[PDB]
């Protein structure tokens, strides 16, 4: 948590929680560059080691709120992780040169730059609607694992957790819907102050 | 260690001061409060003595840093009352109005392109581009025009070749000369129109 | 309607300019001294940018106003000129945020640092369109008063530009194999001259130049500093009391 | 007072119409002209 | 020097120059008790904001003879930035509003 | 059994979750249990679970 918290402090040097603050769970901000670091917790002894090593990093379900969480399928991991899906739906991209066999996923250490968030015109972000005041909220249940990409252990760690992203971006679609439909009502309205005025 | 065996009598002179200001006080509302009210000096050495004695007889947080500087300030009254300065303070006043235009005037021009400026601040080259106060106190540092060459190894090898390297220094490199030699031209010149005012 | 579409656009743009442009403009300067504002767009950053593009919207519509409007006047304005240009960047960045796809870095780029000065460029255009009314007088003679000598000021910054150009090309011709870190290209030659000029660690200069085996750049550097300080800024000291000392002599 | 002693003065201070102070930080002030006599004791039930 | 002085006390020239500048002397005169006395009261200012407090930033606004001589250095341009980066770690936020005051009032009337 | 958690808390020994807000006064509730002034004479240790 901390190391996570600090790192995002250091880099994009701001941070700022969701309106509903969650003491177990804080939030993520879509400018900032997500770096996760991990940690390997031993219950029979005091230690607690920090994760050095490789994993691959996918979402593997999403919601609009909590509670409303849905699996997903082989294809459509294939069709939201991976950088070979040829539509926009890339929820994510990063650069780096490491690639698992048939080079589907991302291969990640913690020497890693970090995850930036696309959720392009295939994904959750896309045509969706505030439902109130504040910007909307969006829950990415995502898992780290660690099957192929360690021969240090003899047992791999599936961390599935959840996380919380606010301040979701508009669409360009939206974007242009909203300006031309103002240019247009406000031609509309200055046409008819001008007839009228006459 | 001069305080020691002074401190009693740095009281009593304090006492003193203080009683025969307020005696001045006293002779002068004898003449009438009205035009003691309706003068330009005589306000303000009836409110240093009024500060003064309220934080003398009434309990006050008000310490040395009040006591000392309200006698500073009527040790600068006296003074010019005598002729060989008051001359030279009565220009200053008469001069002020004047100034106050030109600082108007430089305080919005350092708005308007502290703006252009605050488009290349914060998160990045921070903690005297950011905090949107601190970047104006920041840039009237760097206005008033000594060492900055802090500031240019601050925001150095942002590529280390051109990137905005180039771009924002010569942007604010530029306005930073300019208003400099603006705004010094501008005091000088309003310092010698009000001094014509003076020899006439 | 030809010259008749003129005439009316003549009037309705005397009222619809007023009213609208400034109510408009009004409330563009108020969400764009609300979005620069570097604490409150983390409180934001959603209804920030769909408000900048909606009277982005709204100033194209300005533009598209005034080019169905009087049109070659038009251009004789300045001011007019850089609100043509002003748009023209601005239709330029909003195509290019809209057409998406593209081959090029991308996510907060120099290129978006442009377009951000581009829009101070429009923050500052709608400050000086809301001061139509109530300048106030007495700023007004005394920026008339600034401005009367202009080709005086404009040769004494041509002469500075010259003598700061010849000193930069002799310091740099003498600063060859001189441990150039500091000026190993013109714009750190020049920027380092702009130090020397604005009275900034030339002393440092001396004490990190004594460092170095070279000498006699110290008096040369010294002179140099001396004669372009001292002839400057008496040049324009000068010139500018004088330029407000005649009009003092009149009313 | 640190948040350690809050509870046990705010416990203590109304049965002994006494105030408790906390010691290892304890300084005194004093503006008189005389011969002071202080006695400085430790509250019940904490000793034998 | 001095009798490089006195050497100097020839050439009329420089006499009637002197004697051009000479009535001067009532003014400068003047316009340094003014000095002093704005130097005299941001003086007992700075000791009392930074020098009583004795919780740091000693020898700077602390010592009279050291308080005076940062104080002229603050009213000139020079040794601005260091000692507004010395006086903002001493729990002192207003203390820079002060200081950028006492410059934009004493430098820019001084000179 | 509920310390299943994905999410790293700060320190290990879940019980450091139950005895955090409540140790900050632990020497008063001994002194309400020496002199019997509490509860049904009973004093529940924070070192013993």
């Amino acid at each position: 948590v901390s190391y996570t918290i600090m790192h995002s402090e250091e880099i994009n040097k701001h941070y700022f929680d969701c309106v509903i603050k969650d003491a177990e769970m804080p939030c993520f901000l879509f400018r900032d560059l997500f770096q996760p670091f991990f940690l390997v917790q031993d219950l029979v002894t005091g230690d607690s080691g920090s994760f050095l090593g490789s994993y691959v990093l996918k979402v593997v379900g999403g919601g609009r709120t909590l509670n409303t969480i849905r699996d997903y399928t082989e294809e459509e991991i294939f069709r939201y992780n991976s950088p070979l899906d040829t539509t926009n739906s890339l929820i994510w991209k990063t650069k780096v040169e490491r690639t698992t066999e048939d080079k589907k996923f991302y291969i990640m250490s913690h020497e890693s730059p970090g995850v930036e968030w696309l959720c392009l015109e295939n994904s959750p972000c896309y045509d969706i609607i505030p439902q109130s005041i504040y910007p909307p909220e969006f829950f990415f249940k995502l898992l780290v694992s660690n099957r192929g990409v360690d021969n240090s252990t003899y047992c791999d760690y599936k961390l599935t957790f959840i996380v919380h992203i606010h301040g979701l971006p508009l669409s360009s679609k939206r974007t242009s819907f909203i300006v031309m439909v103002s240019t247009s009502f406000f031609i509309a309205l200055v046409v008819f102050y001008i007839l009228f005025c006459l | 260690y001069l305080g020691q065996k002074h401190y009693e009598l740095f009281s009593t002179i304090d006492d003193i001061v203080l009683t025969i200001l307020i005696c001045e006080v006293l002779l002068g509302w004898l003449n009438g409060f009205w035009i003691f009210w309706k003068d330009g000096w005589n306000i303000l050495n009836f409110a240093i003595v009024f500060i003064l004695f309220m934080g003398f007889f009434i309990k006050q947080l008000d310490m040395v840093a009040i006591t000392y500087p309200l006698r500073v300030l009527r040790l600068v009254h006296v003074c010019m009352a005598v002729e060989p300065l008051a001359r030279i303070i009565k220009v200053i006043l008469q001069s002020m109005p004047d100034l106050a235009n030109v600082m108007a005037l430089i305080l919005f021009f350092m708005l308007v392109f502290s703006v252009f400026g605050v488009t290349l601040f914060g998160a990045f080259v921070p903690k005297h581009f950011q905090n949107m106060g601190v970047a104006l106190y920041t840039l009237f540092i760097c206005i008033t025009q000594d060492g900055w060459l802090d500031i240019y190894t601050d925001f150095q090898m942002d590529e280390r070749e051109y990137a905005m390297e180039v771009g924002g220094a010569i942007y604010f490199a530029v306005f930073i000369t300019l208003g400099a030699f603006i705004g010094l031209n501008l005091f000088v010149v309003v310092v010698t129109t009000n001094l014509e005012q003076m020899m006439k | 309607l030809l010259g008749l579409q003129q005439m009316i656009l003549s009037l309705t743009q005397s009222l619809g300019f007023e009213t609208f442009i400034f109510i408009v403009v009004c409330l563009n300067t108020v969400i764009l001294v609300a979005q620069t504002f570097t604490e409150l767009e983390i409180r934001g950053e959603w209804y920030f940018m769909v408000l900048d593009s909606i009277f982005l919207s709204i100033y194209v519509l300005e533009a598209v106003l005034k080019l169905i409007a009087l049109g070659l006047e038009y251009f004789y304005d300045p001011w007019n000129n850089l609100d043509f240009f002003i748009m023209v960047m601005a239709v330029l960045d909003f195509v290019l945020l809209q057409i998406n796809s593209l081959s090029y870095s991308f996510y907060n780029h120099s290129l978006f640092r442009i377009l951000k000065v581009f829009k101070s460029m429009r923050a500052l255009r709608a400050i000086r369109v809301l001061r139509r009314l109530s300048i106030l007088t007495s700023l007004h003679e005394v920026a008339g008063t600034l401005s009367g000598s202009l080709p005086s000021i404009t040769a004494i910054l041509t002469l500075m530009f010259t003598c700061l150009f010849l000193f930069s090309v002799v310091l740099r011709a003498l600063f060859q194999d001189s441990d150039p870190k500091r000026f190993q290209n013109i714009f750190t030659t020049l920027f380092t001259l702009f130090t020397m000029l604005t009275l900034d660690d030339w002393s440092l200069i001396y004490i990190d130049n004594r460092a170095q085996g070279a000498w006699y750049i110290i008096p040369i550097l010294m002179i140099y500093i001396v004669i372009q300080y001292f002839i400057f800024l008496n040049l324009v000291i000068a010139v500018l009391v004088d330029n407000f000392q005649m009009a003092l002599l009149k009313g | 007072e640190p948040e350690n002693v809050k509870k046990m003065k705010h416990y203590l201070e109304p049965l002994l119409k006494t105030p408790v102070y906390n010691p290892l930080g304890l300084n005194l002030t004093i503006q008189g002209s005389e011969l002071f006599h202080f006695k400085v004791s430790v509250v019940p039930g904490v000793s034998f | 020097s001095l009798r490089i002085l006195k050497l100097i006390s020839y050439s009329r020239g420089i006499r009637t120059l002197i004697i051009a500048v000479g009535e001067t002397v009532y003014t400068v005169a003047s316009v340094l008790t003014l000095l002093f006395l704005l130097m005299f009261v941001f003086a007992i200012l700075g000791f009392c904001l930074f020098g009583v407090t004795d919780r740091g930033d000693l020898e700077n606004w602390g010592n009279l003879a050291s308080a005076f001589f940062t104080l002229f250095s603050l009213a000139t341009v020079d040794g601005w930035t260091d000692l507004q980066e010395e006086l903002d770690k001493r729990k002192f936020t207003v203390s820079r509003a002060f200081t950028i005051l006492f410059i934009l009032l004493a430098s820019f009337i001084f000179l | 059994s509920k310390y299943d958690k994905p999410y790293a808390d700060p320190v290990h020994d879940p019980t450091w979750r139950w005895w955090q807000h409540k140790t900050k006064d632990k020497d008063y509730f001994f002194y309400l249990f020496s002199n019997r002034l509490a509860a049904e004479g009973i004093y529940i240790n924070m070192n013993a679970y």
